[PDB]
């Protein structure tokens, strides 16, 4: 009862210290110094510094793509730091956290996508632009695709109006994955498990007592979270056997056997 | 097996 307030409260502090880019502040932007807009070619070049890229120094696409991976090392970053806070989390095995983390982030890395989406685009940069969904869906085959899944996702997803509170307990549940293939103690990650799903149902309770069946809507969408992943990681195939296109080690870490 | 990750946990 005033468990599970003590531990939404803890999870929601967490995600604020593990996170620098809320729900709370990409929808202030979204709904408002206004984020520079990338619609077309030209835009994408006047506004390429706002694109997070640090390296030594080639195709409209690649360079898109490049970026998404480069803030996905980050969010990794993130998400790490954020499981090592929840309660007991650091206590299991050390080989179990890192499948949880392996397979948790990507699930996690969309949940959160959402947050910085709405029907038309995306932002980057830490709010700093905007990317236009009608933009991404014209990049040349494989990579016109590549975003447009996520959209579907975010506006279905979206819908439901959670807030960072939420999703701060949402989160914890992923990771704590009870089904994730080839963990070894599987009964201590359930039990927490467990322990968060009832916390996640009262802070639904409390938080939007209008909205009936929520929970039950919020469970089904992490079903279709393992679907999006399903088909990125097919189309990412696609690309590894036409593009010439490079994956950070970070995330070559993830993609293998998963 | 996944060096990355266990130096981000450790
Ligand atoms: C989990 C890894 C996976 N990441 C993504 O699918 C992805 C896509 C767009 C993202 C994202 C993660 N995070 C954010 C803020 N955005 C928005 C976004 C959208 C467009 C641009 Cl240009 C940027 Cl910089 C950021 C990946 C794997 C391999 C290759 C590229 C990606």
């Amino acid at each position: 009862s005033a468990d599970l307030r003590a531990l939404a409260k803890h999870l929601y502090d967490s995600y604020i210290k593990s996170f620098p880019l809320t729900k709370a502040k990409a929808r202030a932007i979204l709904t408002g110094k206004s984020p520079f807009v990338i619609y077309d070619m030209n835009s994408l070049m006047m506004g390429e510094d706002k694109i997070k890229f640090k390296h030594i120094t080639k195709e409209v696409a690649i360079r898109i793509f490049q970026g998404c991976q480069f803030r996905s090392v980050e969010a990794v970053q993130e998400i790490t730091e954020y499981a090592k806070s929840i309660p007991g989390f650091v206590n299991l095995d050390l080989n179990d956290q890192v499948t949880l983390l392996k397979y948790g982030v990507h699930e996690i890395i969309y949940t959160m996508l959402a947050s910085l989406m709405n029907k038309d685009g995306v932002l980057i940069s830490e709010g700093q632009g905007f990317m236009t969904r009608e933009f991404l869906k014209s990049l040349r085959k494989p990579f016109g695709d590549f975003m447009e899944p996520k959209f579907e996702f975010a506006v279905k997803f979206n819908a439901l109006e959670l807030d960072d509170s939420d999703l701060a307990i949402f989160i914890a549940v992923i990771i704590l994955s009870g089904d994730r293939p080839g963990l070894l103690n599987v009964k201590p990650i359930e039990d927490i498990q467990d322990n968060l799903l009832q916390a996640l149902e009262l802070q639904l309770k409390l938080n939007h007592p209008e909205s009936s069946q929520l929970f039950a809507k919020l469970l089904q969408k992490m079903t279709d979270l393992r679907q999006i992943v399903t088909e990125h990681v097919q189309l990412l195939q696609v690309i590894k056997k036409t593009e010439t296109m490079s994956l950070h080690p970070l995330l070559q870490e993830i993609y293998k056997d998963l | 097996r996944h060096k990355i990750l266990h130096r981000l946990l450790q």
